[PDB]
């Protein structure tokens, strides 16, 4: 059960005495279905302030505004699950993890 | 640590009408070890003007819906009458007679 | 036709009851979790590695196998982040979560924490890469991840011979489970009206 | 009958109204439930009945 | 809630019964679970459910 | 119920109600009717017979001691280690529960040559059938049925 | 919450008031908008062009 | 299933095993519910309605909120694929307004007063300061005319300023159960021609 | 064997284990020699090990 | 299934390889539509569209 010996019995085409569980991680997109409830969040909003930089061509404007979100819900009040199954990102392929 | 706990909670001047009017206008670097917070600017300072603050955006309270016996569709299936002397009942009969 | 997903071997004894696999079971061998409290605060070490008592799923036995499940064991010092024997290789590896005991407060009720455990959870490998990596420093994409906050693995449609893996009907594929010492596991993840054959 | 006790004293007996409000709504919400207790008690299953 | 009323249901399962009559010791088909072995081991009397 | 509480005062509110069914017949007729999740584990709980004293012991100390041991080994229920003295012999608790209360299943010795056909309807586990059910012409004839 | 009254080995309960106190989260929103160097000139002039 | 199996709370440690169980059953079964059961409306229809209606409504403050034509106001909104969208919109679910009535007003609030002296010198403010204070004096200050009535409500007295209108938007309204909701599956109108996924 | 992601056969055999069971991982038992020795051991019997 | 699949373009490795094999499975599957689904009326409208 040396590991050079291991490589012997592995190449050649003896069965050690083990075996092996695989596990492989995949990955899926899918389509998902959210719903949400009329109350569900209290939105506020700012005010807009602008920033000032130098580019490679001119100035650049950065116009940023703060705002700030409550969900005023006791329980849950959104809901979502997934719907729909579309092609697999990955492969379902045959390739052993190198230590 | 204190300190900033004195100065944190109403913080200093904010534009507020004076009360009382201090006499004897001397150094009162000198005796700094007096008071709990000193602070002094030569001529004018950036850290006078914050306005920083907390806003409690509003409190939501449920009341209860009471239920009325009567309305329910399980008082078809009883009889409800009022007994106050029901605490001197010995052993209360009813009676059949059935030909 | 994709990124290649890397698989991880986990050793274990030859004599292995395969009724396990045949349903959604886990790799290490023992069931763990934090699923399992309501009495006390270090019993989810108790569950996992304890081996005194029997195993809290197939409740007649302490482990499935002995090499991958005790405190120290071989798949325990190989697969274990706390030990960090691989934190310099770039590889994603599978059995990371199944192995890892994760960071656990008490003060909260099981059904509000696993709802909160639910939810859309932050990535754990690589998109634009064509190995299956390590989350890159930074990567903002969110996964909904089932069979990681119960633990399992669903088993998909493997077989152990060629010949028994697809009938001769022009049409369906095969169903007989075990030949003389071969096997046909079925299929037992959600995929089983998708990934066509 | 200073001016911050008053606040104490109102929201005490508030909260003895609201509480005694329940406390008289929970026999009526409770005679149904006796009586679905009684009923469950008294019913021969159909099974047998029958 | 009433109405969310529970049921007790007994089970019951014989363990190591041998079949003793030999007319009952059938097999429906001639290759019905075939082995490698020169003794087929169903034929040994069963010891558990 | 004027009555002393741990800060204040609790009151509780009595009032008291009577029954009566009015109904010459059975006027309330119930049926169950679907079927929720099984509360219990359908698992192979084997019962141990070590939980209770009283019986006769064995002349010798050290055979039951050791019978103990191997009984308790590879079971789920057992008796804990120290046999407390003066105490009502709970088996050790244990970590979390995965799929429901467990279901101890009791053995009843019998023959072996025992007909199968007689397990493959709604049967009785004590091999005659009994109850108080069959009647008819006197008073005791639950002990002639049951063992007679 | 709302209460039941009932009888038996059953305590006596007492109806049950809570209190919750959420807070906010801040976010932002930011987009982007460049003038060239050459517009730049073109737009202060200052009366001369 | 936690909502169902589960009455009030307090569950034990078999009713929360039993759960658990549901739970991995459940979440194993209801995986990609739509595009595998697409053959049976009904199926769609029935677990629509219960997602609906297992969640709990909200706080119930309004001056002009979103209805349709006739005049009942909408329960929420469930936002979609424009697939999913034409899916349900096919065979599954029934149309019952073609054009919404939304409001067009945000509604501000600001500081000035008490509010702005209470936020310059110790440092706290509150909505509507003048209208809390008013109640708060009004319930403590007067006689036994005034005091024994505080009802939980709305309330909102005096309030000045205000634009109650509404304008009518073209919006496809659905109804499932009991409940009228929108169904938007807004990928043209946002997200088109623009780098966001 | 089992199906790829077009449903093509695939196959993996003992020889794709072999970066995993033929590491110097394999022989890495001081650690689990330290852990073990720091529990609560009894004087067990010297014929086997001696 | 080009402008299905992609939002807008210019994807990665992985996302062209996805869309690759399903492209050669659709350009498989649907190339003699009116003479292989002739039977079913809803198909050919539903594929028109």
């Amino acid at each position: 059960f040396t590991p050079i010996s291991l490589t012997h019995q592995l190449r050649t085409g003896f069965h050690p005495g083990i075996a092996f569980t695989v596990v492989r991680q995949d990955r899926f997109a899918t389509e998902q279905l959210l719903y949400a409830e009329r109350a569900s969040e209290s939105y506020f909003v700012g005010q807009i302030q602008v920033h000032h930089h130098d580019a490679i061509g001119g100035v650049n404007f950065t116009l940023t505004q703060p705002r700030a979100h409550v969900d005023l819900g006791v329980g849950y009040t959104a809901v979502c699950a997934t719907a729909a199954l579309r092609c697999p990102l990955t492969d379902m392929g045959n390739t052993a993890q190198n230590l | 640590t204190e300190s900033d706990r004195i100065a944190g909670i109403f913080n200093i001047p904010a534009g507020i009408i004076p009360t009382g009017n201090v006499l004897s206008t001397i150094e009162v670097c000198a005796h700094r070890c007096i008071f709990d917070f000193f602070k002094q600017i030569r001529s004018d300072d950036n850290s006078l003007y914050s306005a920083q603050f907390d806003i409690l955006l509003g409190t939501y309270c449920n009341t209860l819906n009471f239920v009325r016996f009567l309305e329910l569709g399980l008082s078809v299936a009883c009889i409800c009458t009022k007994f106050p002397e029901l605490a001197y009942v010995r052993d209360g009969v009813i009676q059949f007679e059935v030909q | 036709r994709g990124q290649a997903s890397v698989c991880e071997f986990v050793a274990m004894p030859v004599s292995t009851d395969l009724q396990y696999f045949r349903t959604a079971c886990n790799p290490r061998g023992r069931a763990s979790g934090m699923l399992y409290m309501g009495d006390r605060d270090a019993d989810i070490e108790a569950i996992m590695f304890d081996h005194t008592q029997s195993d809290v799923a197939y409740t007649d036995r302490a482990t499935l196998n002995p090499w991958a499940s005790q405190k120290h064991s071989y798949g325990d010092r190989l697969y274990n982040g706390t030990y960090n024997l691989t934190g310099a290789s770039p590889i994603y590896s599978p059995c990371f979560k199944f192995f890892t005991p994760a960071e656990v407060n008490t003060n909260c009720n099981t059904l509000d924490r696993l709802l909160m455990e639910a939810k859309a959870v932050a990535s754990q490998s690589s998109t634009d890469t064509e190995y299956q990596f390590k989350r890159p420093p930074g990567s903002t994409e969110m996964t909904q991840d089932p069979c990681g906050l119960f633990q399992e693995a669903y088993p998909p449609l493997c077989s152990s011979d060629a010949a028994m893996l697809r009938t001769a009907h022009a049409g369906e594929t095969g169903a007989d489970e075990v030949h003389l010492a071969q096997y046909l596991i079925r299929d037992a993840s959600p995929l089983r009206g998708c990934l066509p054959l | 009958g200073t001016e911050i006790d008053s606040s104490l004293r109102i929201r005490a007996i508030q909260q003895m109204a609201r509480n005694l409000r329940t406390v008289l709504d929970s026999f009526e919400r409770g005679t149904a439930d006796q009586l679905l207790g009684v009923l469950l008690e008294k019913a021969p299953p159909l099974s047998l009945l029958s | 809630y009433p109405l969310i009323g529970n049921i007790d249901i007994t089970f019951i399962m014989p363990m190591g019964v041998f079949q003793a009559n030999s007319m009952d010791r059938y097999t429906r088909h001639a290759g019905d679970f075939s082995t490698v072995s020169e003794q087929d081991p169903r034929q040994f009397p069963p010891q558990g459910i | 119920h004027h009555h002393d509480a741990i800060g204040g005062v609790n009151f509780t509110l009595t009032q008291p109600r009577a029954h009566v069914d009015l109904g010459v017949g059975y006027t309330a007729v119930c049926a169950t009717a679907a079927l929720r999740c099984p509360l219990t584990d359908m698992g192979n709980t084997a019962q141990n017979l070590f939980f209770s004293r009283g019986g006769v012991p064995m002349l010798h100390d050290n055979v039951t001691e050791s019978l103990r041991r191997i009984t308790a080994s590879g079971g789920r229920l057992n008796p804990t280690e120290p046999l407390p003295i003066f105490g009502g012999l709970r088996p050790a608790t244990s970590a979390g529960i995965a799929r429901g209360q467990a279901s101890v299943c009791e053995f009843v010795a019998m023959p072996v040559s025992t007909d199968l056909q007689y397990f493959r309807t709604a049967c009785n586990p004590r091999g005659r059938a009994s109850g108080m059910l069959y009647m008819g012409d006197r008073d005791a004839d639950i002990e002639a049925i049951m063992f007679d | 919450q709302p209460m039941i009254a009932r009888d038996g080995p059953h305590p006596v309960d007492q109806p049950v008031h809570n209190y919750m106190v959420k807070r906010i989260h801040k976010r932002s929103l930011s987009a982007a908008f460049a003038i060239a160097s050459e517009a730049l000139s073109l737009l202060s002039n200052t009366y001369v062009d | 299933p936690i909502n169902k199996f589960q009455p009030e709370g307090h569950l034990n440690r078999v009713a929360r095993a039993a759960l658990l169980s549901d739970l991995k059953r459940r979440v194993c079964a209801d995986m990609f519910f739509m595009t595998r059961h697409a053959r049976e409306p009904r199926l769609i229809s029935a677990y629509l309605s219960d997602m609906v209606s297992c969640t709990q409504p909200s706080v119930m403050v309004s001056r002009i909120t979103h209805t349709n034509t006739r005049g009942r106001q909408v329960d929420g909104v469930l936002v979609t694929t424009a697939t999913l969208k034409r899916q349900l919109l096919q065979g599954i679910l029934q149309i019952d307004d073609t054009a919404a009535d939304v409001p067009v007003t945000y509604g501000e609030m600001v500081l000035q007063g008490t509010n702005l002296v209470t936020a310059l010198v110790m440092g706290k403010a509150v909505r509507g300061m003048d209208d809390v204070a008013r109640h708060l004096l009004d319930i403590t200050d007067p006689n036994t005319l005034n005091i024994p009535s505080i009802p939980p409500q709305s309330n909102s007295d005096s309030t000045t300023a205000g634009l109650p209108v509404n304008a009518r938007v073209p919006a496809d309204l659905v109804i499932v159960g009991d409940k009228l909701v929108f169904l938007e599956a807004l990928e043209r109108r946002v997200y088109q021609a623009t780098r966001v996924a | 064997f089992f199906y790829n992601k077009d449903g093509i056969l695939t196959q993996l055999t003992l020889r794709d284990a072999m970066g995993t069971i033929c590491h110097s991982s394999l022989l890495d038992v001081e650690a689990t020699l330290v852990a073990l020795r720091q529990q609560h051991l009894d004087r067990q019997c010297y014929f086997g090990v001696y």
